[PDB]
RNA sequence: AUCGAGGACUACCAAGAUUAUAACGGAUAACGAGGAAUUGGGGUUCGACAUCGGAGAGGGAGCUUUACAGAUGGCUACCAC
RNA sequence: AUUACUUUGAAUAAAAUAAGGUGUUUAAAGCAAAACAUUAUGUUAAUGAAUAUUCAAGCAUGGGACAAUGC
RNA sequence: ACCUUGUUCAGAACUUAAAGAGAAAUCUUGAGUUUAUGGACUUCAGGGGGAGUAUGGUCACAAGGCUGAAACUUAAAGGAAU
């Protein structure tokens, strides 16, 4: 299933049989950090701990892959 | 070279002074920084008077902090007879590491031999490195 | 047809499987390979590997007795 | 007596060592006779299987050697210059080994760092700079 | 997540088994699961099979023929040495003539009465009634 | 303890004495010597036991003081001496000279002898050093320093000895071609021949030894001893021949 | 200094060493092993005590003799008899 | 390229365990003795269990399927 | 677009079983694939009381929360169904 949620969705690109940055994306997390004004939405307040826990993730990977240099480490 | 107290001189020291310069036993070469370099040490397994014995383990560098000494991280399997699976374990030694290894650094597999006690830790001396990736903090030896 | 070296176990290039690949595809020029199945069978207490390239829309160079046939 | 063995130490984890036996005859230790400078006297220590060793408590006169021009020639030395451990053996003239002594060079007619252990062998043995 | 394919093949192939289904169908098939299935090929508890090729670790189709009773994988893969034998043999199978062990040895994947006449031990991948 | 031992517990003695667990609190210590404590048969042990000669230590000391056993050429009067490996013992008095070689059953055996064939006994060479002075000289596995040597007795050959003259009268090199009794582990009181030598650098050197009947068996390489040259014994092999039996 | 390596000790210089794979500390009615009791298999409990290794001689300490003792059916002092 | 896994050994105190032989009147036991030469003689240079092991490490070797570590 | 019908994907559910499981009630998008016992991982329980009590630690302004015994006592305490 998902990451997070407990959604369960199966739809993929289907290549036939003939052979003849998503980190950037994340970063969704500047968008809601709107937080400066909505103080009290406990909602966006939860899900950017999740995005923020993402890339965590993805830094975690393009590090141990030699992808990202060693010194990357994001904050605002 | 000669950045103390007291004039550093080899063990076996000879004027033509020379360069000392013997090789350990089973097909260790000697490395060339230990030819042509001007460095002195008395417990280098290579120009001085330390042996090799028995004893010859492997293992992952993890700590360069110590002058010409470095710490080498063991990590095995234990077997328990009760269950009978493996756990992990790790053993770190401290190991003499000469100046002919300029370019060691911690995270590198070296591979070490026995030698006679050095200090109050150190018994075994690195012979061989081989290096592996980078981890943002290049520390060397 | 090609002319690459198979090593012993280099790069993916010099496999065993991408050599079949493509000696398959480039001696079946320019029919479309879209389909293989392989039919294993019990024979005098021995597994035989029947290979088949289907849906075709060799031994001497590769040697796999590969069948060649046409999709029901 | 002092002594050697390494039960008295911390581990390499800097836990506490907790004893199991009393001091043994083994690990012994012994004062050091540290060789100042003036007349001849040395004392015969019975160590270990019964062997001797010359014990140096003062001495004046050692048998200096010349690299150089291959001529080892007895001396006596004048004053403890440099020591490369303790400058309070410079102060009480002690000699230890590599100790850098200034000596006259009467018989050398035909600076000095000494190479022996006059604590142990029972006399001073050197060479010229 | 999907940790062992050999597992859910197994059970897959099991279940219809109990059905009395024809023929069953595995998604990923591997090499380790084509080569169980020839073990229990050689012993006649499965006509036969085809690996269809889908350029994703293509389907398995198997036909089952009224004699398998139950095969089940072992989950973490037992260092199996020659004398340790009878005693899995006592454990997962039914009787002395009837089941058949599967190890993964050094020379490929065999049962017990071929790997003891091999004499080599391995790995234990399952078993099969 | 606080020094060396004197005493010997009767459980701690060297199996191959085959001595009775209620036979005794103690065993007879072997004395120091030219044989180590568990490669050698104490003098007493050999009489009171393998001979029979004398029923208990109280008249074992009454033979070996008495002059009467000449252990190699010389005679002894240690009732403790270690009698080890094939060192040639005699007593004149009752005519037989015997000989203590190993046999297939991990044991001393006291094989007889002619008189002729005893006046010399084979010697294992240990090592060869350069004295002081450049006075070379060779350690047999006795114990013996052999005076000035032949210059190709190397560390590892087997030398013939005279127990009159004490002169080497012939020796034989280490190589693939040669006969072996065994003195080691598994492999002990075997005979055979050296086929390959194997060698690793860091501890031991391995030496597969083929059998007369074809049977190869390996052992490390302080335990081979050379016993001649070309499928040739230059003593008599005990009764079993240095044969084993499956 | 030692029979001898060694922070074993001394002088100078550096800041290092161990830790969640349990460091450091606490408990033991804890001397360790060969082994013992019971067991379908797996195991649980025990081992001062035959034999091997360690330590001690009321409690520490300090020493003499000799090849080996920090000896105690040797000596000195203190503590307790 | 190493490790892990597995197979053979090397090496490995005894007592003890399992165990081979042996009529202590049998048995526990012990490693003694006796079929026998009707025995000094010979069997006899008599037996001594290969005694197997023994877990966790350590050495070497045959194999590379299942696993681990980076290039 | 809203309604009627076929396929398929995802979600909250429902009905039947002569089958599977279980002590039974019952469960079936599992509580099935389990003495024919091993897919991966984490937490929790060991007769009923004493008791979430005493002490130690820590968090809170407080009420209190979290971690958390022992002495002693007793042959039952309890679950589903007739």
């Amino acid at each position: 299933g998902r990451m997070y949620n407990p959604g369960r969705g199966i739809s993929r690109r289907c290549i036939p049989y003939r052979r003849s940055e998503d980190l950037y994306f994340l970063m969704r997390a500047v968008s809601v950090r709107h937080l400066e004004k909505n103080k009290k939405d406990k909602d966006a307040k939860y899900h950017l701990i999740l995005i923020e826990s993402k890339i965590h993730r993805l830094t975690r990977y393009y590090k141990s892959a030699k992808v990202l240099e060693a010194s990357f480490k994001y904050d605002a | 070279e000669q950045t103390e107290r007291a004039y550093q001189k080899q063990v076996f020291h000879h004027h033509s002074v020379k360069r000392y310069h013997k090789q350990i036993g089973m097909g260790f070469v000697t490395p060339a920084e230990a030819i042509k370099g001007t460095y002195i040490d008395k417990k280098c397994p290579f120009t001085s008077d330390v042996s090799i014995r028995g004893r010859t383990l492997s293992g992952i560098v993890k700590s360069c902090h110590m002058k010409r000494t470095i710490i080498v991280r063991r990590d095995y399997f234990h077997y328990v007879s009760k269950y009978q699976r493996y756990e992990k374990r790790h053993k770190n030694i401290a190991v003499h590491c000469s100046p002919a290894f300029r370019q060691l650094k911690e995270g590198d597999h070296v591979v070490i031999g026995q030698c006679r006690p050095l200090s109050k830790t150190v018994r075994f001396n690195v012979l061989k490195f081989t290096s592996r990736g980078t981890g943002d903090k290049k520390q060397f030896a | 047809i090609g002319k690459r070296v198979v090593a012993h176990t280099k790069p993916r290039s010099r496999t065993s499987k991408a050599v079949h690949e493509a000696y398959l595809n480039e001696m079946l020029y320019p029919v479309e390979v879209a389909g293989q199945r392989v039919h294993a069978t019990l024979v005098h207490k021995k597994v035989a590997n029947s290979k088949t390239v289907f849906v075709a829309v060799y031994k001497n160079i590769t040697g796999e007795k590969v069948k060649f046939a046409f999709p029901v | 007596g002092i002594t050697r063995d390494s039960r008295h130490k911390r581990r390499a984890t800097g836990g506490k060592k907790n004893s199991m036996q009393k001091k043994k005859k083994n690990t012994m230790g012994r004062q050091p006779a540290n060789t100042r400078l003036g007349a001849i006297r040395v004392h015969d220590v019975r160590c270990r299987y019964g062997i001797i060793k010359r014990r140096a408590l003062r001495l004046e006169n050692g048998n200096f050697s010349w690299a150089s021009q291959s001529i080892t020639k007895g001396t006596k030395i004048l004053n403890v210059v440099y020591n490369a451990s303790d400058n309070d053996f410079v102060r009480t003239n002690t000699l230890v080994k590599g100790a850098i002594i200034e000596i006259d060079p009467a018989p050398f007619l035909w600076l000095a760092c000494i190479s022996s252990r006059p604590g142990q062998t029972g006399s001073v043995e050197g060479y010229i700079l | 997540v999907r940790v062992n394919v050999l597992a859910d093949a197994l059970k897959s192939i099991t279940n219809a088994e109990k059905q009395g289904k024809r023929q069953v169908m595995i998604r990923p098939a591997s090499k380790v699961i084509c080569e169980f299935l020839n073990v229990m090929m050689k012993h006649q508890y499965i006509t036969d099979y085809t690996v269809v090729d889908t350029h994703r670790s293509g389907k398995i189709v198997v036909n089952l023929n009224g004699r398998l009773n139950k095969c089940a994988v072992i989950s973490p893969r037992f260092n199996v040495t020659l004398s340790e034998f009878d005693k899995w043999e006592a454990n997962l199978l039914p009787s002395r003539h009837f089941g058949a062990l599967v190890l993964t040895t050094s020379y490929g994947i065999l049962d017990n009465t071929e790997a003891r006449a091999k004499h080599t031990g391995g790995r234990i991948l399952g078993f099969f009634y | 303890a606080r020094g060396p031992r004197h005493h010997l517990k009767r459980l701690n003695a060297p199996h191959h004495w085959m001595l009775s667990k209620l036979g005794g609190t103690f065993a007879p210590k072997p004395s120091h010597g030219p044989h180590g404590m568990k490669e050698c048969l104490p003098l007493i042990l050999i009489l009171r036991n393998r001979l029979n000669y004398a029923l208990n230590g109280r008249e074992v000391t009454m033979i070996v003081k008495n002059r009467t056993i000449k252990i190699d050429g010389k005679i002894r009067t240690d009732t403790r001496y270690p009698v080890g490996f094939m060192d040639v013992l005699s007593i004149p008095r009752t005519k037989e000279n015997f000989r203590l070689m190993y046999n297939t059953k991990r044991r001393f055996c006291l094989v007889p002898l002619t008189a002729e064939q005893a006046k010399f006994k084979l010697c294992k060479i240990e090592k060869r050093v350069l004295g002081t002075g450049a006075i070379p000289y060779i350690v047999t596995h006795d114990g013996r320093t052999i005076r000035y040597p032949h210059p190709e007795l190397q560390a590892n050959d087997t030398i013939k000895l005279n127990l009159e003259t004490g002169k080497i009268v012939d020796f034989v090199k280490f190589d693939i071609g040669n006969t072996a009794m065994m003195i080691g582990g598994n492999g002990m009181g075997r005979v055979g021949v050296i086929v390959k030598r194997e060698v690793h650098p860091g501890s031991f050197e391995i030496v597969h030894i083929k059998d007369a009947k074809g049977n190869t068996f390996t052992t490390r390489l302080n335990n081979v001893f050379v016993i001649g040259k070309g499928t040739e014994t230059l003593v008599n092999l005990p009764l079993d021949k240095g044969i084993k039996k499956p």
